[PDB]
């Protein structure tokens, strides 16, 4: 049995952080979002 | 703006008391609407958009 000097558990606290590499595009779930503009065959105003 | 009902005058108020006005035969600008519609031309759409 070894008892050891802890930090008692009131005086911490576990917080969530979320790691990203990078920002993600506006049409994210989108794989092809030009293809709005590539069959906008009558024209766009 | 507002939609308010823009006002345009309802007809050309003739003056003179005696003789007849310069105003088109009735049957002239009517042919001139048939002639137009002949050629097909009628613009109804912007891309799509009407």
């Amino acid at each position: 049995i070894k008892t050891a000097p802890v930090v008692p558990p009131t005086e911490q606290r576990d917080m969530v952080q979320e790691e990203r590499v990078g920002t993600p595009v506006k049409n994210a779930g989108n794989a092809n979002p030009a293809a709005d503009s590539d069959n906008a065959t009558e024209g766009v105003v | 703006y507002k939609e308010t009902s823009r006002v345009s005058l309802t007809s050309m108020i003739y003056v003179g008391t005696a003789g007849k006005d310069l105003s088109l035969p009735t049957g002239t600008v009517e042919d001139i609407i048939g002639a137009v519609d002949g050629m097909r031309r009628v613009v109804r759409t912007i891309g799509g958009q009407t």
